[PDB]
Parts: structure tokens; sequence; C-alpha cells
């Protein structure tokens, strides 16, 4: 339980810096593909 | 019993006259070792530190080196 | 029990998670080792069931190894077997009594009240009496009638009790008993057995040689031989015991029985085979595989209805045979069996006895405990031996005064 | 040969469990983490955790 | 714990749950009779010993117990009834004689067949 | 099968097993809530 998530969290650093993101595409924030130009 | 005998025999003569792997050329369909053949490779659980000590005299007691 | 934190567990991400848990290193350990059990079983059970697929079996006997003499069936046979050791029926009471005086010392059937009349003589410290009972008072003498004589044998008991435990002492002591303690039901079977080899306590007194090691002489010389000679056929007894009940549970299935015993006083070895009944063969003996071994009822009352019907498609009309087959049939064709019948000829031995307990009608009652037997030497002719031997001894006893 | 060296039941076991020990639990941990963002950090990361989840 | 002792329980437990839900199933679709109901208190009533009916009596009129009284009360019956049928075992009933027995425990009387009809 | 499944060697290692895995059930629970 507890001391389960305690430990996993020790030694969080050393499990792997993959970062999934996450992607949007309906916020205005987002670009085309064809948005980028001379290119 | 002599001929049901001598049948083995002219086998074993025949497979004797065989002698090695001179005349035999390579073959990709039949590698050497069975783990290349047969996709074989260690994964990460079950893996210790201080098994490949292990692993040495493991090697060690079938190089024949009576040090071990 | 911290065991995977020396050196060389690093590396693996479960077994660091297991430096941080105590009881997860516990379970996996427990878990290992059930593991290793399971797989023995898994193991111990295919190899005590696939050696029954390749077991083949005589198909001459049937796997019984063994076929009939005729000559028998209807200074005799001499192809057929040497008789057994219990066909002398004339021996059967004896060799009951030794064996179950032999048994008798083994016995813990009556092990609680032993012990406490052991425990009740051992010390005689205790009485811790009670309240005596409302004491009754025999009929006296000179009144004869069998209710009276019942009364005064069952107030005579204390002064016999201590006479006998004076002629022969508690059981416990005279070892002639199992030990006191040496085994009880609700210990270990590996202490029981501890407890029991630890000095001779596998055999009876009898055959002890501790009570013989001690005098062997020029006279005889059997003193120590003679009771060697008698543990030896004991231990073939027992192990004769042990492989007769190991036939009975094969064949409690239908498995081939594991012991070929050597034919009998009415059975041939069969030649087809060597009197090996079955054996191993590499080959899968498809029939126990598919399961058709045996021969579906109907198709073997049809066999032994057409073998028990012979035909005669010829007739005596043409052929001048008017006989029935066999030899001698001129000499085949030359009291009370219709009503009482025949005489049984196998038990004239106790004949005798019988008119015995004819003659004596007070033999019958419920007072008298006979051992058994039927020879002169044994059971009833022993009492009657005794009673008039004694009446007259006594009588003429009375002659001298 | 190659039946008889698969991984046996403990590997198994090492392997479905560390499974659900590392790569379910542990993502949701660092989700928290760096949402909500040395023994004494990670209490109340196991704290302000418990209190929202 | 004492596998040995667990599965006759286990069973025991099994059958006997089994015969009070087939009760359930039937009082439901056929529902109980009304008064043949005392048919079935009247006939298990009627094999009671005679040694019991001492405190059916004292069943019935207020002085039973309070729960315990009777919980010793019936147990001194139930051992006469023990000691009782001991001794018809071993020296008989009360009208019947050693002969008797000798006659009853070797089966040599037929049950009679022309009284029957 | 089941007079060889159900012997009584048999017997005693299952009981003793399963005293054991409820023992440890029982003894992580406590050391779980004890946290
Ligand atoms: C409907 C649609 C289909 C549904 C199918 C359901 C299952 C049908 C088969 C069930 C019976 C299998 C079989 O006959 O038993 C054969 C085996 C015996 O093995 C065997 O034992 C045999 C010897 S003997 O039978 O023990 O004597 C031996 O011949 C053989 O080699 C060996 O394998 O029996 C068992 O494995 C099953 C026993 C039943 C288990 C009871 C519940 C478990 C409680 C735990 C205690
Ligand atoms: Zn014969
Ligand atoms: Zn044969």
């Amino acid at each position: 339980y507890r001391r389960e998530m305690l430990h996993v969290a020790s030694k969080l650093n050393f499990r792997t810096p993959a970062r999934e993101v996450r992607i949007d595409t309906g916020s205005p924030d987002f670009i085309k593909w064809d948005d980028i130009n001379g290119i | 019993a002599a001929v049901a005998a001598g049948w083995h025999l002219a086998s074993f003569a025949l497979n004797l006259a065989f002698w090695g792997v001179e005349g035999m050329p390579p073959d990709r369909y039949w590698p050497t070792s069975p783990r290349i053949r047969l996709q074989i490779r260690p994964g990460r659980y079950g893996n210790m530190d201080g098994g490949q000590r292990v692993y040495m005299d493991y090697l060690a007691r079938s190089e024949g080196v009576p040090l071990n | 029990m911290g065991q995977f934190y020396s050196r060389e567990f690093d590396g693996d991400p479960y077994v660091d998670l297991m430096r941080s848990l105590p009881e997860r290193e516990l379970v996996w350990w427990a878990q290992k080792v059930i593991w290793l059990a399971e797989g023995f079983t898994f193991v111990d059970h295919f190899a005590r069931t696939y050696p029954r697929l390749l077991q083949h079996k005589c198909q001459r006997c049937k796997g019984a190894g063994v076929m009939t003499c005729p000559a028998c069936l209807g200074g005799g046979c001499r192809v057929c077997g040497t008789a057994c050791a219990w066909d002398a029926e004339s021996e059967w009471m004896e060799r009951w009594g030794e064996w179950e005086s032999r048994l008798a010392y083994y016995d813990k059937a009556t092990g609680p009240l032993m012990d406490e009349w052991y425990e009740d003589v051992l010390n005689a410290g205790n009485l811790e009496e009670d309240t005596p009972p409302v004491e009754d008072d025999p009929p006296g003498p000179e009144v004869t009638g069998r209710w009276a004589e019942h009364d005064r044998a069952l107030h005579k008991d204390k002064k016999r009790m201590a006479a006998l435990m004076r002629r022969w002492g508690h059981p416990y002591d005279a070892d002639a008993n199992l030990g006191y303690q040496i085994v009880d039901p609700t210990a270990s079977m590996g202490e029981n057995v501890w407890n029991m080899a630890q000095v001779y306590n596998s055999l009876p007194p009898e055959l002890n040689p501790l009570r013989t090691q001690h005098l062997a002489d020029r006279g005889g010389g059997n003193t120590q031989a003679a009771v060697e000679a008698a543990r030896s056929a004991f231990d073939a007894q027992v192990v004769m015991e042990a492989a007769l009940l190991q036939n009975l549970e094969a064949a409690a299935q239908d498995l081939p029985k594991p012991h070929r015993l050597p034919p009998t006083a009415g059975t041939v070895a069969c030649n087809e085979c060597g009197g090996a009944a079955w054996g191993y063969s590499f080959f899968p003996n498809t029939a126990v595989m598919f399961g058709l071994e045996r021969p579906f009822w109907g198709d073997t009352l049809a066999r032994l209805s057409k073998y028990w019907n012979p035909t005669q498609v010829a007739d005596p009309a043409r052929t001048g045979q008017l006989l029935p087959y066999g030899e001698g049939g001129l000499r085949r064709l030359l009291a009370l069996e219709a009503v009482v019948g025949k005489a049984p000829a196998t038990t004239g031995r106790y004949r005798r006895d019988l008119e015995l307990l004819l003659a004596h009608p007070e033999l019958r009652d419920g007072a008298l405990r006979v051992p058994g037997g039927w020879g002169p030497e044994g059971g009833l002719q022993t009492y009657l031996r005794g009673q008039q031997e004694e009446q007259a001894r006594m009588q003429r006893r009375r002659d001298l005064a | 040969f190659s039946t008889i060296t698969q991984p046996d039941t403990d590997l198994i076991a090492r392997q479905e469990k560390g499974t659900l020990f590392w790569d379910i639990w542990a993502d949701f941990l660092v989700t928290a983490a760096d949402y909500y963002n040395e023994q004494n950090s990670l209490i109340e990361n196991i704290s302000n955790d418990f209190d929202n989840l | 714990p004492r596998l040995a002792a667990v599965m006759p329980d286990a069973v025991y437990a099994l059958v006997q749950g089994t015969h009070k839900l087939g009760e359930y199933a039937h009082d439901l679709v056929f529902p109980p009779t009304p008064e043949d109901l005392r048919k079935l208190e009247q006939q298990v009533n009627a094999t009671i010993p005679r040694e019991f009916d001492r405190v059916r009596q004292r069943y019935a009129e207020g002085k039973i117990a309070n729960d315990e009284q009777l919980s010793s009360e019936l147990e001194d019956a139930s051992f006469n009834w023990y000691r009782r049928q001991l001794r018809t075992s071993v020296v008989g009933a009360t009208d019947e004689e050693l002969e008797d027995v000798a006659v009853r425990k070797l089966r040599l009387e037929p049950p009679a067949l022309q009284a029957s009809l | 099968f089941l007079g060889w499944l159900l012997a009584p060697g048999r017997l005693e290692f299952y009981e003793k097993a399963a005293c054991v895995a409820i023992a440890l059930r029982v003894l992580g629970i406590v050391i779980a809530i004890s946290t």
C-alpha cells in the first residue's frame, strides 16, 4: 500500500526520463503541418 | 544375430568416415549457436550483478581450466 | 530475513523493491518453496501414470501366467505344482494358535486399562478411596445350585487375583506384552518407529536372542540355533504377507500383479510365456490408451454359451457309432443318494469330538471356554482327560484316609 | 531446447507484478508529482495525493 | 486446519444446506398444510419414549425450567433410556427371557404371515 | 488418483502451507495498516 508507492517514489528519477507528451489539435496554440512554411 | 549387428556396425563405420567438419561449408539456415537461430536474449529481471561472477567459473568449469 | 542485501542483487527492479519490505521477501520465499513442491507433484504423478501405457499381457493366459491342469478338476498328478503350506487341513488350528499367540504380544487394544493397572500396582501409595459398596454375602455351602455356585465363585476372586499375581506378575514386567509407553497413536510414526527399533521390541520374547544369548552349551547346540531358525521363518512369513497384499492392491484395480508366484497344486505354468505374465514394451498398448481393455459382457456371454454347447452334426444312422465319446463304453454302460444324498468326506476328523459333545451335555454351558482343536491333544478332549484324571486322582487321594 | 529455457513461475510472477508496480503506478505517481510541483517531500506527496485522490 | 476434520464437515454442510434450500423450494411452491401440521405434530409425538413423557407433562404445566434446568433434566432421562436399552440388548426386555433372546438373535422365528391377512 | 492426491503426507504439507499462507497474509496486512 503506502510503503510501496513511497519506495517507488524514493527512486522516481532512477526509473526513466521518458516524458510522454500530450498532443492537442483543436486548441488554438496547435500548429498545422501546412502552418509551417518556408520549409 | 550377426546380420542384425552388422547393420548397426556398417552405419557406425559410415558415420566414422566423416571425422569432422572438413568438407562442410557454412550454412545460413543452420548457424552453430542455437541462440542466434532461436532468437534467445536475456531481459531485465533475474539479473544479479554478481551473477556474472558465477558465469565466469561455469565457463572455467567447462573450458577445463582446473584453476576454478 | 534481509538475505537480499549482501552485495549481488543490484540491477533487478523487483529485488531492490523487496529490499524495502521484508514481508515481500518472506512471501517470495514461501512461494519459491511451494512452486517446487508443485513441480515435484507434477513429475511424480507423470512418472507413476505413464508406465501404465507400456504394459502388455500374454494373450494365451490373459495375464494370469498360469493355466489349468484338467487331470485334477474331476499318488496323484505329477505335472501340476507343489501343494501349499495350508493345504493340510489337520494343521489349521495349531498354526492359528501359534499366530494368535505371537499376535497377543504386539496387541495394544487394552492399553489404557493395562497402563492404569500398572500405575495402581506400581506405587500403591495413592489410595484415594471413595465410598465402599454395600457388600453382599454369598449363600453358604451345602446348597447345591448353579446360581449358588456362580455366587461362590464370584466371591472367590480377590485372593485368587493375588495368587495369580504371585504366579504371574504384571505382564509389563514379564515383558510378555509390548512395553509400558513404547507407542501411542498421537505422536509421529517417525517417533513411533524409533521407539519400536530400540531393543528388539519388533519381536516377541520367544524369538528374541537377548533371552538366549547367555546359555549355549555342548548338550544340544539348539538354544542359539533353533531360535535363529525360527526368527527366519517369522520374517519370511511377514514378507510373504507384504507381497500378497501388494498383489491384492494391484488386483483391486485392474492392473497386472507385480509378483509372479510359482504354480500350485492344480495349475501348470503357461508355456507361451515363461510364466512371466506381462511386461513393458516401448510400444504404447493402444487398447489401454483408447480404453478398450474390457470385453463387453454380451460378447463373453456368447463365447461361453457357444463353448459349453458343442454340436453333433453327424448322426449314428450312417456312422456306426451308437455310444457317446470316451473310452470303455461297453463297461461304461453296465444307496440313499436320492434323499439325504452324499456323505461329505472332508470332516471325518471331527466325528469323534461330536460324539463326545453328545455324551456330556454339561460341556455346553457358557462357563466353560475350551481353547479349541480336533485331535486328542487339542480342545474338548484335553478338558475331558483333565476332569477324569483329576477326579480319579483325588478320589484315590480319599482312599489314603 | 527452446522450451526448457523459458522463464519459470518465479520470473513470470516477477515480470507481471513488476510491470504493475513500475509502469502504471509510478507513472501516475510522476504525473501527480509534477502536477503538485528528501524523505519529507515524498511524505507530502504520499499525503497531498492521499487527500485529493 | 486438520483437513481430515474439515472435509466431513464440508460435505455435511453441503448436503444439509441443499436440504434446507429444497425445503424452501417446496414450502413456497406448495404452501404448507394448515392442519396436517397437527398430524405430523402427534406422529412425531407418538414415538417419544416413555422416559421422556415425564418432562413432556412437566413441559406443559409451567414449571419446565428457566432454560437450564431442563437441559439437565432430560439428560438423566436420556441416560436411563440408554441403560434400559443396554439391558434390553444384553438381558432382554421385560416380557422376554434368555430363551427368547436366543430365539430372536438366531433369527429362528418368521414374521407372522397368517396374522398379516 | 484421489487416494494418491489426498495421502496423509500430502495432507500435512497442504495444512502447513495453508497455515503459513494465512499467517503471512494477516501479518502483511497488520504491518500495512501499521503504516
Ligand atoms: Zn492337477
Ligand atoms: Zn502366458
